RNA sequence: UGCUUUUAGUACGAGAGGAACCAAGCAGCGGCGCCACUGGUGUACCGGUUGUCUGACAAGGCAUCGCCGGGCAGCUACGC
């Protein structure tokens, strides 16, 4: 019966224990301290045999903050601190807040009962500090002050204990006064916090040693005994005395909500489905028996274990095996292995009920946004999605011809380095032409370029990729072989919106039973006709087969719906890839041989026929947008508002949070252009922007001729218009 | 320009010399069975098929040989991404010359009757299809498939530096006329 | 750099076509420049053991050849005392790609290293199967 | 302070002085003084060269 | 310092402590929880964590042994007991307690020093019992007796504490006249037991009870008493003060003789090269010394671990990076896993100097029964090869047609159980040649097929099949093409003996340096030309080009090699596999070009001529021979004898040793059938036969006509065959 | 006159990035000297051997020191 066996055990019946479950978090600005705290908790309680950790930083259970000292991203531990002769288990939401990171804060925050504010000692209160604390609040994430680093101040900056005290009630002050103009019915609700309330504690995890006032008055510890000992290297002596876990857990789990209570207000404030709907009630107040809650917000792919998805098990009991969904992917996959986290590893237990993270193999259907569920179509907390693909490219060369071979690799790595790019690595001219998801992304990548491996390159200007797009119901237009043997009648429109997003969604595809497809198209709107006589999904076109009883299409097909994809890659105008496009084949006059329908004479037609039409329909051009979402001051509206209106800055909330003009808007990504600069710029620094691929549009017919010709050139193309005429040749 | 070379010979007529050169131009001969033998019993370094796609050896003489998904990287154009990457994959190679001709068929006949069965065995499978595949390439890939014509290519290369357009076609068309 | 113990004489001049004994795909390197190596007038660039050298791959895969590249040499065959006035020398001339910070680009290494660099280097050490 | 052998010779590596040879194969060889490198580089080998102490034994040996 | 975490430490210094050293075996019947004793002798007497120790039968590496009783092959672990204040190294290394078991039991009994017997109550020095004790009086491994169980004639048969002990007093008493008969000497040299003088011991495995004269003092549980409370039932409790493991350990470390006493003992019998160089006198005269001496006892592995060959270190040293041969080759690899057998596996280390176990890996080249060491090995232990194929198979049926799918499995399987049964699995009619070349192999695959899987199968007679070969140095044949245009004039001759051997070895390689081969070739005997021209081998036959002028032939090479192949796999004589047979190509005459050179014309000529090339150099053939070990009972060798000379087996040795007349004679498999059957008529009913491929021989000529009228009907083939000058058919 | 370690991932900075005084070692070039060590040379010397002459053996002449191998002292640097 091994110590850690037994806690094995603890651990099991705290799992089936959700009011002793402890899910907090840790919450602070760059370089203050959480790599830092996190680790040195993990051996300051002795969850593990101490050794085990340090040297293998273990909250850092990935790579990348496993060199900073400071935490970066999410997963999860544990603790068991006993508290006045009681255990409690404690899961350390990892913390993926750093700046760098925007839709992984919310998910991990939607994960996380409270964390820990942690305060540089000497630097107070910081912007990244702020941004974190009121977007945690936002999503209601009650948290607890533990000013780290207090050794620096009372040994660097030889400060006086009197002094001490008086610094750190200053932060205190900034903190509070703070979390008022983030939420004064919160500010109301008393979450601020108080050493005096045992909610803020002060230390240095570095030295393992923190104090806090109560725990102060019990041992008897008292800040000026503290300066005492810092001066007196006695800070191995204050360490043992009061130690830093000690102190942490005890602001952790006596001020801080379990499961149960946290679920309840988490629900209210984040989802938005009617609570009176039983998975609401379930999760809301503790429920695991009802219908499965489990927001995948990590996938540790276990190299010698598979995929292993984490989340916190809002609902759903875990006993093992379950057939289930997930919320947008609701699709079949199963779910086989259930391992809890025990230390930073994955200790495999069997049913675990509420509040409990943790991390589920054998899911399909399992990534961030998705909330594995056994009720599908499950309501959502804050909407999600899943499609994104580059919308904005740059030709990063090699000036130093001394560096081609390491660019080569250093791209060729950049793919898996971040899925979010797609370079087209070439030999002819040797400019790779990355395309990124948005122009700071592109900025962000070749800045690591050269400071991470350092090729010494750069990237020139930003081009957007556009789509090519038909405006009206065309006319049928004959698409003849060059023997003349095939005829191809066929004409193109607009494709449906409504059709075009369910199709970039992905449910409709052409590897579908026909009732199952049409249904939708059906309903999306489709004309039963077509839809039941539909072909073939491209990205956002069709090619509808709306022709009846001709003879040799059947086979033919195949031919006709290459020319078509062809053609779809690159329409007749801009040589953009076709969206939103819908194709109707009206007559198909074939030969009766397949000698005179060999692909050589068959895919000419169609695709010949295809480009005449679209141009023929006022071809237009998509371009996308980015959804802008910017954190800044109040007071902050003027220049910034101005700033977007110039800038096509359709507004659709402006959240007026207190002091603070957290202004969502859509701008047209080629005018994203320079934004970033002007914004801050303008509002004196004081402007956190964000974006997100904001869906095409069709371009404002404004200057349209002009965005063409600016393609045209770039890509070198002719300057005569590409009329229609000459495609639907004699 | 010529980088890698898969020389797949039936018959092996100055195939050694060819070799040499190639070598000499840096060109490595990925290459195996009979050719493979007379290249590393000659001072030739060559590798080894082997070392190129995931198929061992049976029968070496004639087939034992082919390439999916993947010939479609030599295929018309291997620098064409789309062409290109096919053949290279993983530890495959982007050999920009393959040289394979094919024993000329006979049946004749036996003391005993007609040989049928193992005269009929012996239909180069691999080889043709290495051929129309390189041949294709009516860019990149410079097929050799006549054994009398290693001079005209060496001498091209040696000098010039890149088999023009016109020579690629001439070797290229030879070759499938060859396994008409 | 971090000093080492034994007296190296810097025995390979540029031009000098090396062996390249790891598994990254360059079979000969010859010797450009030598990194942090001022000279005099007429003196050619001078590297011996521990030295990083600018190389270019002469033999070898296509993908490494025409190169500029870093190596470290890893033997050489001039005679170079340590600090205990042993005299140590190696049957041939060798060395390894690295990048600037002195990480190998090569996972193994035929061959003895020698200690010198494998201190001097830690990486070249661990990748190597043996130091001598 | 270590004690070495030379490898022709047999003779112990006075400290301070002496060579060590390795080869490609990692294998190591301790030489006196260069006339026994040379014997060793020439092919030479010891049990067959008569003042080393390897021929001594082999001709002791009858 | 959880228990094997410390031992771990004192272990690693351990090795070289050879006083205090106990690597040793147990020798007896099986089906006497033998193995199983053993596994508490650590295992179960937790060595290691409870939890990780003999929780579920691991101690063994060999971790498949589990418990029947005996072991099983000859798995290896550790266990530090302590006696009399110290903590004695008792590396378990139980020596497989069987018979047939053989040239590999000789090195799974050098992997230790003392092999020790276990017999449950009134079971006896069964005849498998006696046959160890013969196999141990081999290797020097003092035995100590351990009379398992006697639960039985206690508690079931109830025999009178006396009584109970007076049994096995005589017992002992057989194991004392085993120690004599056999071999007198070896008696009073340790050999000799005696439960009195403590030597010997008892005591149930499975109830963990045990005790012995020095133990029963020592307890204060005089044996009487044990009787009384076995009797009683409290066997548990009587094991909980006199544990299963504690006696035997205790004896290991006192009675049991420490290693050190016969290190030397085994070596000379068992070795068979000098035992005076470095490494004889280290491995006798307990040292450490020649140059890493590891034994290769069997070439083992593990998932991401390493070839585990088991070799404990008899003597040297243990490090990682010694560049070690082979009892084959040189292969020389790095040797990480210089660890020791420990807890329920091997512990991987590396300090390691003579003294414990010293299993190497880094290897996948050797075999079992190697003596890997970096020291050139001169005469290692089981200098021996492996080259070796069985060519007397039999025709697997069906005697139901609805077994064949599960037949189909049964036989594609078996290659994994065993790999020395080639199963030449037809397709067509499915006559399944099961490998095998003795009766011996028949029913050793028979039962297996009939149990590890059960099928309604059955067999047929011995396919008599062999190696034709030729005798005869012949005249240049001419070997005309299809098409008479070309040419090849090759000469046949007898392969010499010397050079066959050599290749049968393998050593002369193709992949293999020119000039070198060359020499080897020349230092056979043949002479420089000709050893030069060699092109290539197939199976045990050698093609020569000694020709010199004729133009583009290297680039006909392929075909004639090809020509050649043919006819080494087809006789030309019995259409048989062909072996021993050397031939030159003196002359040839090609075309001038290509057309008339393709393999339809080549091929044919090099195969017509090799062919008649043999026909004419009186082709014979050769048959396998199977050296027959047979252990009669010493006094038995009239008979024993008689058998096999009657059956045309050129005798061999006799060996007479004690009581034991292993009479080998290399019987020729032709008459290698029924030797049982006559065996237990000849010999009354007492003999102890085993068999090995003896090799290729010459078939009596006498016999010739006959042996091949046989074959050739057999096969179904005309029962003359294309004499000469119609085979060679101008 | 540089590199590396330290100061210090600190000041500074929202971050990214990122110093300075002091201290240590090493290196490039230069200067001066030295020869225990290592390398070269070493037409002192020792040996092997080809062709030829002194009749053979032995001992010698000549062929670049005939050539080949080794090399003490001395000088020297590629060494200190």
């Amino acid at each position: 019966m091994g110590r850690r066996k037994k806690m094995v055990e603890r651990v099991t019946t705290l799992m089936n224990d959700p009011q002793r479950i402890r899910n907090i978090g840790i919450v602070a600005h760059i370089d203050h301290g959480k790599t830092t705290l996190s680790d040195n908790l993990l051996a300051g309680a002795g969850m593990i045999s101490k050794e085990l950790a340090g040297k293998q930083l273990f909250m850092d259970s990935d790579e990348e903050e496993q060199a900073r000292g400071i935490t970066i991203d999410s997963s999860n531990v544990s603790m068991v601190h006993t508290f006045d002769n009681e255990d409690y288990l404690i899961n350390l939401i990892d913390t993926p807040g750093h700046v760098d990171f925007g839709g992984d804060v919310t998910r991990a925050m939607r994960a996380v009962d409270g964390a820990v504010v942690v305060v540089d000692a000497v630097e107070g209160t910081m912007p990244q500090t702020e941004t974190v604390l009121r977007q945690a609040l936002r999503e209601h994430v009650r948290p607890v002050l533990f000013v780290n680093k207090v050794d620096r101040l009372i040994n660097e900056l030889q400060v006086d204990s009197q002094e001490m005290q008086i610094r750190l009630g200053k932060v205190i002050d900034h903190v509070n006064k703070l979390i008022k103009n983030m939420n004064p019915e919160k500010f109301k609700a008393g979450w601020k916090v108080d050493a005096a309330a045992g909610t803020v504690a002060f230390g240095s995890a570095l030295y393992n040693w923190a104090i806090s006032v109560p725990m102060m008055k019990k041992t008897g510890v008292s800040f000026k005994d503290v300066y005492d000992y810092c001066k007196a290297g006695d800070m191995k002596s204050l360490a043992e005395k009061c130690p830093l876990h000690e102190a942490v857990l005890d602001m952790v789990i006596h001020f801080l909500p379990n499961p149960i209570e946290a679920q309840k207000g988490r629900v209210k404030v984040i989802w938005h489905g009617d609570e009176n709907t039983e998975i609401g009630k379930a999760m809301t107040h503790a429920n695991a028996e009802g219908d499965l809650a489990f927001m995948v917000t990590d996938i540790s792919v276990d190299p010698h274990a598979g995929e292993v998805a984490t989340g916190r098990l809002f609902s759903g009991s875990l006993t093992r095996g379950m057939e289930v969904f997930t919320s947008g992917s609701a699709r079949k996959s199963r779910v086989q292995q259930v391992g809890i986290f025990m230390g930073p590893e994955r200790l495999e237990v069997d049913k675990i009920p509420a509040g409990n993270i943790a991390a589920v193999t054998g899911l399909k259907e399992a990534i961030v946004g998705s909330t594995v569920t056994t009720l599908d179509g499950m309501t959502p907390f804050e909407s999600i999605r899943h499609v994104s693909e580059p919308v904005v490219t740059v030709a990063v060369e090699a000036k130093h011809t001394k560096d081609l071979p390491k660019l080569i690799e250093v791209l060729r790595q950049v793919a898996k380095e971040d899925p979010t790019l797609q370079i087209t690595l070439d030999e002819e001219t040797g400019e790779h032409l990355m395309a990124g998801m948005g122009e700071l992304h592109l900025e962000v990548i070749a800045h690591r370029i050269e400071r991470d491996k350092n090729v010494e390159i750069t990237t020139s200007k930003p081009i957007v990729v556009y789509r090519e797009t038909i405006k009206k119901k065309t006319e049928p237009i004959e698409g003849k072989s060059p023997n003349r043997h095939n005829r191809f009648y066929i004409y193109a429109e607009p494709l449906d919106t409504e059709i075009v997003s369910a199709i970039k969604e992905g449910e409709v595809s052409m590897n579908l039973p026909e009732l199952e497809r049409r249904q939708k198209l059906i309903d999306l709107g489709m004309e039963k006709e077509e839809a039941k006589g539909i072909v073939g999904i491209f990205n956002s076109n069709i090619f509808i087969d709306m022709t009846k009883g001709i003879q040799y299409l059947n086979e033919t097909m195949e031919l006709v719906l290459d020319g078509f994809e062809e053609v779809m890659r690159a329409g007749p105008l801009t040589r953009e890839p076709v969206a939103n496009v819908k194709c109707v084949l009206v007559d198909a006059k074939l030969h009766e041989d397949a000698i005179h329908r060999g692909p050589a004479q068959i895919i000419p037609a169609a695709r010949q026929a295809i480009q005449a039409g679209m141009l023929m329909a006022e071809d237009s051009l998509l371009e996308p947008y980015q959804k802008v979402f910017v954190q800044v001051p109040q007071l902050l509206m003027g220049g910034a508002t101005k700033e977007l209106q110039g800038r096509r800055g359709i507004i659709l909330n402006m959240t007026t949070e207190g002091d603070l003009a957290i202004i969502e808007a859509r701008v047209p990504v080629a005018e994203m252009f320079g934004f970033a600069g002007e914004i801050r710029s303008a509002t004196e620094g004081r402007a956190m922007w964000s974006t997100e691929f904001g869906g095409f549009d069709v371009v404002p017919s404004s200057i349209l001729n002009d965005i063409v010709g600016q393609i045209r050139e770039r890509k070198g193309l002719k300057k005569e218009l590409p009329k229609a005429s000459d495609f639907l040749s004699m | 320009m010529v980088k890698r070379a898969l020389l797949s010979v039936s018959d092996k007529t100055g195939i050694t010399e060819f070799a040499r050169g190639l070598e000499a131009l840096g060109v490595k001969i990925i290459s195996t069975g009979g050719t493979a033998k007379i290249l590393r019993d000659a001072g030739i370094e060559v590798t080894d098929v082997s070392e190129v796609t995931g198929y061992p050896e049976m029968m070496g003489g004639r087939v034992k040989t082919l390439h999916p998904r993947i010939h479609g990287g030599l295929l018309c154009l291997r620098e064409s991404k789309e062409q290109m990457e096919e053949a290279e994959k993983e530890d495959i190679s982007l050999i920009d010359l393959v040289a394979v001709n094919l024993y000329p068929f006979e049946i004749t006949i036996s003391k005993e009757g007609v040989e049928l069965e193992e005269a009929i065995e012996n239909i180069d499978i691999g080889g043709p299809t290495l051929l129309r595949s390189a041949a294709k390439n009516y860019r990149s890939v410079t097929v050799i498939s006549n054994p009398s014509d290693y001079g005209h290519v060496l001498k091209e290369l040696r000098s010039s530096g890149i088999i023009s357009d016109k020579t690629r076609a001439n070797l290229a068309v030879k070759a499938f006329r060859h396994t008409a | 750099m971090k000093g080492m113990r034994s007296n190296i004489p810097r025995a390979l001049n540029a031009g000098a076509q090396i062996a390249c004994v790891d598994n990254t795909g360059a079979k000969v390197v010859e010797i450009i420049s030598v990194k942090k190596y001022r000279g005099v007038k007429n003196r050619m660039p001078c590297a011996g053991i521990g030295d990083m050298c600018v190389v270019s791959v002469k033999k070898g895969t296509p993908e490494m050849r025409k190169q500029v590249l870093l190596a470290v040499v890893v033997r050489q065959k001039q005679e170079f005392r340590r600090p205990d006035g042993l005299h140590v020398s190696f049957e041939d001339n060798a060395m390894v790609i690295t990048d600037e910070e002195g990480i190998p680009k090569g996972t193994d290494i035929k061959g003895p290293v020698a200690r010198e660099v494998a201190e001097r280097f830690p990486k070249i050490g661990t990748t190597a199967s043996i130091i001598v | 302070m270590e004690q070495r052998k030379c490898y022709f010779c047999g003779k112990m590596l006075e400290p301070g002085t002496g060579k060590l040879y390795v080869k490609k194969d990692g294998s190591t060889y301790f030489m006196c003084s260069s006339k026994c490198m040379s014997n060793f580089a020439l092919g030479r080998l010891p049990r067959r060269t008569e003042w080393t102490e390897k021929g001594k034994i082999q001709l002791k040996k009858a």
